[PDB]
């Protein structure tokens, strides 16, 4: 399976989320999305091109899959719900 | 690409492998006049998510930050994550 | 709807009409999976049209303010507006 | 516009853009809201989706205008323009 690289942005955006929340996206991140990253997620369209986003509970995961060094890179982590 | 309905309908499973295998959108039309899109659904879903995406406040922003990120190499001990959330 | 392709290749003509002019979307089924979707060209271009509203640096918050201007009825002269713009 | 015709209604919020922008990009938007919109607000935009559901767009030129066709009202309410890029 898929190495893990976590942004600071990332590890900040755990911090704020609603720690039950975190502790469900860190369960998610550290398992399933590690085996099946192309799967899991969806590719991002228009600015968006080359990131991957996750999406289950209240969380959303957007990432970049480094295949040539079998690598996924977490950019931003979000809480669904949240919008204008 | 733009093709007339007959033509799709005789090799519609070639057009859907295509619309599949590429990401390629037929549009579909009915006597001169286009009428529907044949799109692949995992493209389909793919604007849908970034839809979903671009609609989370502070989600643009923050991904350009954590693009910055990766560019420097500045990633966090996976140990200390797992740590502070988890058992 | 859900349909599988050969039922969608029997009734193409139809299906398409149908999304035409209700914005169904069809799911054409291979092996009893999502391959590609039967889409209304109205509905992807609003899809579409959206995400470029949506990626606008100040798009959402300003729309966000303005429709509070509306629920307060904070609308500008239109005569005003038409005399300081437009020559 | 006929028998009920509708009219524009321009937000605070929408007028600030039209000054936010160059005078020459302002003058046409003005010029398309009036005239071509109001006129066909249905067939000149496009309803939008997700969290902007209700409201439209439509393009020309440097500008996009985000609109809503109250009509309840007999209005269209011109809820925010941006410059295109
Ligand atoms: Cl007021």
């Amino acid at each position: 399976p898929y190495h893990v690289a976590i942004t600071a942005t990332a590890a900040r955006d755990l911090q704020r989320l609603p720690e039950k929340i975190a502790a469900a996206c860190v369960e998610f991140v550290f398992g399933p999305l590690l085996n099946n990253p192309h799967r899991l997620g969806k590719p991002l369209r228009n600015d968006l091109e080359g990131l991957h986003s996750a999406r289950r509970g209240d969380y959303r995961v957007v990432y970049a899959i480094d295949d040539g060094h079998h690598r996924v890179e977490i950019i931003h982590i979000a809480r669904r719900s949240a919008s204008y | 690409a733009v093709v007339p309905l007959g033509e799709v309908r005789n090799r519609l499973s070639e057009y859907v492998a295509e619309v599949e295998l590429t990401h390629e959108r037929i549009t579909i039309t009915r006597h001169g006049h286009p009428a529907a899109v044949l799109i692949s659904a995992d493209d389909l879903a793919s604007i849908e998510e970034t839809l979903e995406v671009l609609r989370t406040p502070g989600a643009s922003e923050a991904i350009r930050e954590g693009l910055a990120d990766v560019a420097a190499g500045r990633f966090v001990s996976n140990d200390e994550i797992r740590n502070r959330y988890t058992a």
